[PDB]
DNA sequence: CATTAGCGAGAATTTTAGTCACGGC
RNA sequence: GGCUUUUUUG
DNA sequence: GCCGTGACTAAAGGCAAAAAAGCCTTCTCGCTAATG
């Protein structure tokens, strides 16, 4: 490759080929004439080094090297190594019609569309925009249309818009950890130089609003579109491979809007009257009247499809709150309403969630989602839940445990004094001593915050769930967990050394007070070594992942039937207490390899070879089986390829 | 008390520890480093002349001539930093040497000289630091970091048992010199001991042991301890002392004058030792059996025979006994044996020696180095003699000298750079006692086994390694001896050492390209250090014990200041009162404590030394005499901090800051937040960007002053004085009569640069920030620098932020941002790029740059001069042309506006060669720089002349003519007025001899400017002459920013919103800024809802200020209020007196004050909540914080209160444009037809095989295969879709990827046969 | 006017697995 | 346009 | 005398992105250009 003057740029092995050759010719010639023999074994032998050298360099010893001081590639590095032509050129490609941009948040979105920047759309789209143009009779020739679009005529947009309506678009983000992190989507133009995110589908990505860089690319067939069309939509992934738990899960705010909805207050403004229905709710909330939360008496109407696929109806009067009456507008006909009665804690949402799609389908428990979405983004905005310096409340009692606690180990060192205690005898003293005096002062914390007092309606305290900002941030599972409600006002606990040990003396200090220089110093030995620890896993698993890919890619399902009955029993595992999983789940979604037998001799609960799913296992529950043989993978004799039957129910 | 500099804006500051020792110059350890580089150093130990010294002088093999060094100095520089910074070369200095060529008689006595010649000898270019500090290569700005390396000197390492499967202990002893051979002792699982060199093939030690002329004898003599039997009738007898029972069984009774002593059978008791020594009984009968395990520690041969009876390292036995009985060996030397005391490890070895008469072992020791080649035994001796003896290629330096005799216990810390056989035999010894428990091992991250290496041990290396070789090859020159033939500079060659020097700087490992986006970053990046680079771990074969911090980092290094990624733990920075001790280990300060009083006297104690005392806390309560107000305290000793008495302690520290960097110290309220996010915090604002306009930060450190003055970016006062002219580019300071020097002390001139391109397309400007007539003295701020104000470091802005869910915009971690902050421009930024291009000499005839362009229409042209360059301040566009540089065919190569950017031209640079023709463009910009040049000195030549004309009218006053007619006659009439008074005329008519030399010399300085400007300059070989275009663009804040806090809360815009759409209070003052409090509890990093609430504290007395000067109340009513605020808080060390001040003065302190009053903090010694509160209670706001707001949407009350404030918030270096683009088509790849990569080259994405896996995971198939084949390489197909998705059918063609036959080739280019098959 | 570079073109650390030599009863 | 070397983002 | 044993050696260690810099052997001489 000629470079800017007359220099031209070299590479590795057109020096190692002229050198092969140099020194060939010059053994021609000087064995033409017949040279000494002690000549020719010096060339021959240094004629084997080069041939070796540009077959492959550094294997055999010294490597030769060029001005760089460095290897020069030979043949095997150009086919070997991460930078070798496979890893690079094979299995991975730069491809057009691709675009980076950076991800911002957008509320307004639907599930099944996405932002896109105006110039990402037509500079990804001129293609298409050439064909419609010429079909549209704007311009007759290629370069008239190529001229009218660098113009941003009128037509332009409109002619995009057109052409980008349902135009499916594919999106990832690198590293992609799991096949979640490729989704379709319906892009819609928006303005500004940056991409706009669905935002539970950032949950799916692990993707957090820090600047991460999205990046798009477009398919181009009519197969490709369609492929897209019925596989990427998010809308047909909700239930992750990995396990039937569902992936679109609100997360923080959402979540924190929904608890501050479904939470009553002892009293309130506007309290204690009976309303028709749920629609007057929200005429009364949003006239003031009356407050969010109270508890009244409002007629509600809920659908069970008890009947044989048939929904009806009844009406009754509940105990319940305002806010739960307007959750209940979202709420499709199928969902009881025992299910938003309590707390409505993020636990409990995405199992209410889940339940939704055991019933209802795909499409209403989708428009579910979005309207929970709108919903509790709206009445999130309303609350106004903010964190302020008064709001960890310092426990009193904490201060003075620190005292008493300075007893007994001014007592303890006493022992030590005497020398009637070896030093790992205190050591395990002081440290079970400061262990106590945490866990005291934490459930003392916990006791104080969680909980205050406040006038009934009858002019008495009375005690409620607190409404501290932190404890919604907390109780609710939004964020966080006690560990940081621990960290924030009680004290911070015992700390470990690098090697593992522990440091006698704990960090007496919280963060909500000061802290003296040397606890801060001891609790950076934590940190640098989980901020290492972090940096350097993601290299060790990701290869691991790698090497998880080729032993297993062969495996693709070919039959129906294999036509064996031998499988694996299956029993809860057990450890001695408590069962770390009950036999429930490990045997779902699977199929009997043989017929499942009841206590009572003789009895076939199960027929063998059937699918095993929640209307089947509540009788597993029914009879409390201790153990079931079921095919598996393992045990199928197909050759080349996997049973249908033996892999069972497919989690997505 | 306070400098006119500072009266300006007083910041009132927390705190109750008084300081003692102020923060020190902060580039102390770099500048004061190469300091000790350069100049002439007496004792010879230091820079060029310890390097000379150790070269110099140099003998012929002949012996007759002889060269020697005598003295050297440093020419001056070519031009500025200014110059060689516009120019692109590189600032450096010539270096003079004076050279002494000494021959000798062959026929005389030696040292009988035969002639001398002396003359001075160029030996090249050496780069000098600048004043900020840096390095000048290529127009560009260079900074070294400070390596840091394990100190040479001795280890003793343990591998726990890792690499053995019973998990035995091993220790391995390692020597490491400062340049030379390594060398490594070891045992092996079998417990032997074996010795490697050069981390080659393990080898038995005793193989050395006996290469140092050493017999088996005295190798045993010396790692044992002598057993002597006597023989007495049919008996023998051993002298027996207690001290040597230890760890025994009697097998037999032990008693001595017929009474019993020890029990036969069972094991030794204390008891019986007691007893022994109570006795004091030396000679006690053994019986022979018990003699069957015990080796002869000499040899024993028999008189009459003359054969040797038994050697030494055999076992003995019975019949061996019969022998030397009858040979008269009645004495009997064996080695004591105890394996629980003195393992026989080294007898073992000796078991297995291939050899003893130590020639095959240095046969085996030359095969070892080299293997196949012959044996000479010559050859060895000298490769052992110059490998572990020679003074050249073996060396320890004085450190490492120093590092052995303290690890050994030795006394004297002086020695020679070479080993010793004494020091082998200890280092054997003190290994065998490690392995017998006696002593303990060492720590590798102990500091006081590290050492941190300076630019100038770098610069000093690379010099001797250059002068080595230069060296070499005059000795090689003069072995070809003459008779004085040549002059001495012929046979040196300056070219190897500087092109050495030169490569050293400017391509290696530690030579980082430095970044000067804003002077916290360059200060940052001065102070790092780092332990890669050569003679240092790398950044994979790095462990999980040198990226822990360890218990001694305390007060040396930041333990939360360092980069996040791949690298972790190496990159950390120095802290703040660190500074080098003389052999080169960190240091920190302390305060001596005695009696329980902690005086002012301050000590600087290295690492080792901190392990022997007792150190207290920085954060200590003290009363005013220095004593512990209680008598128990907190203090540490060795890693551990435990309870101690009053009167232990003897060592306090400084202050709070000397635990945390400049990086870390910069960030307020940091002793409320994690670790982890305040590393964030600080890295982050490490990227910032300068602002358009600099705003104080409300809450601060205290050390912003410092870190602005020290850093070399804003100008200072050099000398005290007064104002005389002020411009937007240029200031004049006239000096006091105090400072001014006794001649020409005349005025000081100070020039500000505007616009100038930094090192990444940051707009570099410099601010004029003084009033015209007003004083300044030493020491002071003129200029305000990029992102500075008054002297005070200024990163970012202070926005109304309130912490609130709303509608979602931020709902993980974006930030919602009202249209207010993109009108008021407040982070609207510049940034400067650089198109440059070049014109060489290529066939087909030359690269000319004119404005003629074949086949362009008229527009392009229309911004184009005659010459072919676009005028100053035209408003490009993308895809235009700025310089049309043409090569006849004729091909039109010229340049063009880089794609997707706009912008204005600046600035335009032409560079010629010499001897080359310089167009018209190229006259004009020469001509105006000219006349610019000499505009500025007929401007200091005016002042000067002004003074001496003064002068002389004064002198012409006292001679006689009157002063009315001096007025009255011409200025320059002065000088050839009558000089008839003959006592005044005698320094009348001198004042002329002076005038015209004063006017000679500008003459002179003026064409010597002339002549540089005109000198053609110089340019890469071929390169005929080259333009330069600056591009200026102004960036605002579109959604999509990297733009954070500085707490380690960043984030991304969300969507600008209208500002009616903002919440806003009762008083209708909106909040621009909305984050998210969720992050919050997560991050648990508290401390910026305090910064939030004491940024209300500031401004709750900002506007009531604004409120007295809108209504321009009385001066009494204000001062007395100012004087309130600052009295405020319990025990503060600050305290201000306005009385003192002026009523003019506090009218300007108030006037600045009216955007709020600053607010210092220490890090560590910060405010507590009580006087936060009692702050906001002399403000009008809630004690809590937490007012009431209205939503513009809604208009209603939200129910709960919610937080609102002030906080510093910055913008960071990540645009949309600079990440935001996409390719449809474009270029290909020569090689294998693939789309190439970099938005520069306008490429595409790539598509990771992470996401191919991804995608085959789900049914998608045909998406893949088109990604695979289509797009990706198949240029026989995919001009064909092209084609086809022009007439609209989207259809594929399957094709087949063009890559994939390359890599066939390449396995046809080999000797293997592939090939397709047959359909 | 007289002397000489010169370069253009040509040429001369961690971890694991596997294999191989010695050796032990 | 290939390589090398740094720095940075996630 | 064959299996045990230890000693010696090959191979890999994340994903994507950006921003910079700097190179692509070295020795030798005749007419043109650099130099005095
Ligand atoms: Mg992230
Ligand atoms: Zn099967």
């Amino acid at each position: 490759v000629p470079l800017d003057g007359g220099r031209f740029a070299t590479s590795d092995l057109n020096d190692l080929y002229r050198r092969v050759i140099n020194r060939n010719n010059r053994l021609k010639r000087l064995l033409d004439l017949a040279a000494p023999d002690i000549i020719v074994r010096n060339e021959k032998r240094m004629l084997q080094e080069a041939v070796d050298a540009l077959l492959d360099n550094g294997r055999r010893g010294r490597a030769i090297t060029g001005s760089n001081k460095r290897p020069l590639k030979s043949l095997a590095d150009m086919i070997k190594g991460k930078q070798g032509r496979f890893r690079q050129n094979l299995l991975g490609k730069r491809v057009d019609y691709s675009g980076r941009s950076v991800i911002t948040v957008g509320p307004y979105l639907r599930l099944h569309q996405c932002g896109l920047p105006k110039k990402m759309a037509l500079e990804l789209f001129k293609p298409f925009i050439y064909g419609k143009l010429e079909l549209r009779g704007l311009a007759t020739t290629i370069k008239a249309a190529k001229k009218m679009v660098e113009r941003e005529e009128a037509v332009v947009w409109d002619i995009l818009d057109e052409v980008i309506r349902e135009h499916p678009v594919l999106l990832n983000r690198a590293p992609t950890l799991h096949r979640l992190g490729i989704q379709a989507f319906e892009p819609v133009l928006i303005e500004g130089k940056a991409i706009q995110l669905h935002p539970l589908v950032c949950a799916a990505y692990n993707a957090d609003f820090d600047g991460d860089q999205m990046a798009v690319h477009v398919p181009l067939t009519l197969e490709a579109q369609l492929e897209a069309r019925a596989l990427m939509m998010s809308t047909n992934n909700i239930l992750s491979p990995a396990n039937g738990e569902p992936i679109i899960v609100p997360s923080q705010d959402v979540v924190l809007g929904l608890y501050y909805m479904t939470r009553d207050c002892v009293n309130a403004k506007g309290e204690g009257m009976v309303l028709t229905g749920p629609k007057e709710a929200e005429r009364l909330y949003r006239s003031g009247l009356a407050s969010l939360h109270a508890r009244v008496k409002v007629r509600i109407t809920e659908y069970e499809k008890d009947a044989n696929g048939e929904l009806v109806a009844k009406t009754s009067l509940k105990d319940t709150t305002v806010g739960r009456a307007i959750l209940w507008m979202i709420v499709p006909k199928g969902l009881p309403y025992s299910i938003v009665n309590q707390a409505l804690g993020k636990k409990a949402i995405s199992k209410m969630l889940n339940t939704c799609y055991r019933i209802l389908g795909l499409k209403p428990t989708v428009i579910f989602a979005d309207q929970i979405m709108y919903t509790g983004f709206a009445y999130a905005a309303r609350s106004g839940a903010s964190v302020g310096i008064d709001d960890m409340v310092i426990p009193e009692k904490k201060h003075e445990i620190i005292s008493e606690a300075e007893a007994e180990v001014a007592e303890i060192q006493e022992q030590f004094q005497s020398g009637l205690v070896t030093a790992g005898e205190r050591y395990n003293k002081v440290i079970d001593i400061w262990a106590a005096a945490n866990d005291r002062v934490s459930k003392a914390m916990m006791d104080n915050l969680q909980t205050e007092t406040v006038i009934n309606r009858d002019g008495q305290e009375e005690k409620q769930v607190s409404f501290n900002s932190i404890y919604m941030m907390a109780d609710s599972g939004a964020r966080g967990s006690a560990a940081q409600i621990r960290q924030l006002a009680g004290m911070r606990g015992l700390m470990a050394k690098p090697d593992g040990s522990i440091i006698e003396t704990p960090i007496t200090a919280n963060f909500r007070e000061g802290l003296n220089v040397l606890q801060y110093f001891i609790s950076t030995h934590g940190a640098r070594k989980g901020l290492a620890d972090t940096a350097l896993k993601t290299a060790n698993s990701g290869y691991l992942t790698r090497r998880l890919v080729d032993v297993a890619q062969d495996l693709v399902v070919t039959e129906d039937d294999c036509g064996t009955h031998e499988g694996i029993m299956m029993t809860p595992v057990i450890e001695g207490g408590d069962v770390k999983e009950p036999l429930r789940d490990r045997v779902l979604g699977r199929v009997t390899a043989e017929d499942v037998l009841k206590p009572g001799t003789a009895d076939i609960l199960v027929p063998r070879n059937t699918l095993l799913h929640e209307q089947w296992c509540d009788l597993l529950e029914e009879n409390s089986v201790d153990a079931v043989k079921v095919r598996s993978v393992v045990s199928c004799d197909t050759d080349f390829g996997v049973c249908a039957h033996c892999y069972g129910r497919d989690l997505a | 008390v306070y400098s006119y500099t500072e009266k300006k804006r007083i910041r009132k500051d927390f705190g109750k520890r008084p300081q003692v020792l102020d923060v020190p110059y902060l580039l102390s350890i770099q500048l004061d480093s190469f300091q000790k580089f350069i100049e002439q150093d007496p004792e010879g130990q230091y820079g060029l002349e310890a390097a000379f010294r150790s070269v110099f002088p140099i003998q012929s093999y002949s012996g007759n001539s002889e060269l020697q060094y005598v003295s050297y100095r440093l020419g001056e520089p070519v031009f500025d930093v200014q110059e060689c910074q516009i120019r692109g070369v590189t600032y450096s200095a010539p270096l003079r040497v004076k050279l002494r060529l000494v021959i000798y008689e062959r026929e005389a006595p030696e040292g009988t000289v035969k002639d001398i010649k002396e003359q001075e000898v160029y030996m090249g270019e050496i780069p000098l630091m600048t004043d900020n500090g840096t390095f000048v290569i290529n127009g560009t700005e260079r900074v070294i970091v400070s390596q840091l390396h394990r100190s040479p000197g001795v280890f003793f390492d343990s591998d726990k048992g890792k690499t053995h499967s019973s998990g035995k202990v091993l220790y391995n002893a390692r020597i490491i010199p400062y340049r030379g051979s390594w060398l490594d002792f070891e045992f092996d699982p079998k417990d032997n001991l074996f010795v490697r060199i050069d981390r080659r093939r393990k080898l038995p030690a005793t193989i050395i042991l006996r290469a140092l002329n050493y017999t088996t004898e005295q190798i045993l003599d010396l790692f044992f301890e002598k057993v002597i039997f006597e023989i007495r009738d049919n008996k023998l007898q051993m002298e027996l002392v207690p001290e040597r029972l230890r760890g025994e069984t009697a097998s037999f009774d032990i008693e001595a004058n017929g009474k019993v002593y020890v029990e036969k059978g069972r094991r030794i008791t204390a008891r019986h030792i007691r007893q022994l020594e109570k006795d004091d009984v030396k000679l006690i009968e053994v019986p022979v059996e018990y003699i069957a395990g015990k080796v002869v520690a000499k040899d024993y041969i028999d008189e009459s025979t003359g054969e040797l009876i038994c050697a030494a390292n055999m076992e003995l036995s019975l019949d061996l006994l019969a022998k030397l009985s009858q040979s008269g060996h009645k004495r009997i030397e064996t080695l004591f044996t105890n394996d629980l005391d003195h393992g026989p490890y080294i007898s073992e070895t000796l078991r297995v020696d291939p050899t003893n008469d130590r020639l095959s072992a240095l046969v085996e020791i030359y095969r070892m180095m080299r293997p196949g080649e012959p044996p000479t035994r010559e050859a060895a001796e000298s490769l052992f003699e110059n490998l572990f003896f020679s003074e050249d290629r073996y060396d320890l330096s004085a450190v490492g000298r120093m590092k052995f005799n303290r690890s050994l216990l030795r006394e004297e810390i002086e020695g020679s750079g070479i080993l010793s056989k004494d020091d082998i035999i200890d280092v054997m010894k003190k290994l065998i006692d490690i392995r017998n428990g006696k002593g303990e091992v060492d720590d590798i991250d102990h500091l006081g086994n590290r050492r941190i290496r300076s630019v100038g041990e770098m610069a000093e290396n690379q010099f001797r390694v250059g002068l080595v070789r230069v060296e070499r090859a005059v000795k090689e020159r003069l072995s070809l001896g003459d008779l004085d033939t040549l002059m001495p500079q012929d046979m040196i060659n300056a070219k190897p050492i500087s092109a050495a020097v030169k490569e050293f700087f400017g391509s290696s490992q530690l030579s980082q390209f430095m970044d000067q986006n804003n002077p916290l970053s360059e200060i940052t990046h001065k102070r790092r250090i780092s332990a890669l680079g050569p003679g240092g771990l790398t950044r994979e074969r790095a462990g999980f014990e040198v990226r822990d911090v360890h218990p001694t980092h305390y007060g040396r290094v930041c333990p939360i200041e360092t980069p996040e990624g791949p690298n972790i733990g190496l990159i950390n920075s120095l802290s703040v009162y660190a500074q080098t001790n003389e052999y080169g280990f960190l240091e920190t300060p302390y305060r001596k404590v005695t009696d329980g009083v902690v005086t002012d006297e301050i000590h600087y104690l290295s690492a080792i030394e901190e392990g022997n005392y007792v150190i207290a806390q920085a954060n200590s309560n003290l009363d005013e005499e220095g004593h512990f107000v209680e008598d128990l305290v907190t203090c540490r000793s060795k890693g551990e901090s435990s309870l101690f008495s009053r009167d232990q302690v003897d060592y306090m520290d400084v202050s709070t800051q000397q635990v945390v960097s400049v990086g870390a110290s910069l960030i307020p309220f940091l002793e409320h937040d994690d670790a982890n996010r305040a590393l964030m915090g600080a890295n982050m604002q490490r990227q910032a960007v300068p602002t358009l306009r600099a705003d104080k930060p409300l809450v601060g450190t205290g050390m912003e002053r410092a870190v602005a003055v020290d850093s070399g970016v804003t100008a200072v006062a050099k000398r005290g004085g007064v104002v005389q002219y002020v411009d937007a580019s240029r200031i004049v300071i006239k000096v006091n009569e105090d400072e001014m020097y006794p001649g020409e002390a005349g005025i000081d001139i100070y020039n500000l640069t505007k616009y100038t391109r930094s090192n990444q397309n940051t707009c570099i400007n410099q601010m004029p920030c003084v009033s015209l007539g007003e004083p300044v003295e030493r020491g002071d701020v003129l200029a305000d620098g990029p992102s500075t104000d008054l002297g005070e470091l200024a990163l970012g802005q202070n926005m109304r932020v309130a912490f609130m869910p709303w509608n979602g915009y931020n709902f993980e971690d974006s930030i919602l941002v009202s249209e207010r902050v993109v009108q008021e421009d407040r982070f609207t930024t510049i940034h400067i790029q650089e198109l440059a291009c070049v014109s060489r000499d290529t066939k087909l005839g030359p690269e000319e740059i004119t404005a003629d362009i074949p086949n362009v229409g008229e527009a392009a042209l229309s911004k184009l001069d005659e010459s072919g360059i676009v005028y100053i301040g035209a408003e490009v566009t993308g895809g235009d042309i700025l310089v049309g540089k043409v090569t006849p065919k004729v091909k039109d190569s010229s340049l063009r506006v880089p794609n997707g950017v706009s912008g204005t031209v600046i600035d335009v640079q032409v560079f010629t060669r010499d001897g080359v023709e310089k167009d018209k463009r190229a006259l004009e910009i020469e001509e105006m720089q000219l006349k610019q040049a000499k505009k500025d000195l007929s401007e200091e030549l005016q002042i000067l002349e002004a003074g001496l004309f003064s002068r002389i009218r004064a002198v012409l006053v006292a001679g006689g003519v009157e002063a009315e007619k001096l007025d009255k006659l011409p200025r320059d009439r002065w000088l050839e007025l009558g000089l008839t008074d003959e006592e005044k005329q005698n320094q009348l008519e001198q004042l002329a001899e002076q005038y015209d030399e004063l006017k000679h010399e500008f003459e002179k300085k003026l064409e010597a400017k002339r002549r540089k400007i005109t000198q053609g300059d110089d340019l890469a070989p071929g390169v005929l002459k080259i333009v330069k275009v600056y591009l200026a663009v102004k960036r605002r804040i579109q959604p999509g920013d990297k733009m954070a806090g500085r707490h380690g809360n960043k984030g991304v815009i969300s969507k600008i919103n209208p500002i009616e759409d903002m919440p806003y209070d009762e008083n209708g003052t909106p909040v621009d800024i909305v984050l998210n409090p969720l992050g919050v509890p997560s991050r648990m990093n508290i401390g910026q809802i305090l910064e939030t609430h004491l940024g209300m504290a500031a401004k709750g007395i900002g506007d009531k200020i604004n409120a007295m000067l809108k209504q321009q109340q009385e001066v009494a009513k204000l001062r007395e209020f100012i004087q309130r605020a600052y009295d405020l808080g319990a025990d503060v060390r600050q305290k201000v007196d306005l009385s003192t001040f002026s009523d003019e003065e506090v009218m300007r302190l108030a006037e600045n004050l009216r955007k709020g009053m600053p607010i210092a903090t220490p890090v560590f010694d910060g405010a507590k909540e009580a006087e936060i509160k009692e702050l906001l209670k002399l403000g009008d706001l809630p004690t809590s914080g937490q007012i009431r707001l209205y939503d513009g949407r809604t208009g209603e009350q939200f129910e709960r209160p919610v937080t609102v404030g002030y906080m510093y918030m910055l913008k960071l270096n990540h645009l949309v444009d600079d990440k935001m683009h996409a390719r449809s088509t474009g270029s290909y790849s020569l090689v294998t037809q693939q789309p190439l990569g970099g938005k520069a080259q306008f490429g595409g994405q790539r598509f990771g095989e992470m996401e191919v896996w991804a995608l085959e995971a789900y049914g998608a198939a045909y998406t893949l295969q088109e990604m695979l084949t289509v797009k990706s390489d198949d240029v026989n197909g995919r001009t064909k879709m092209y084609k086809n998705i022009v007439d609209g059918n989207h259809q594929m063609e399957p094709g087949m990827p063009e890559s994939f036959n390359v890599l066939l080739k390449e396995i046809r280019s080999l000797g293997i046969n592939i090939e397709l098959e047959d359909e």
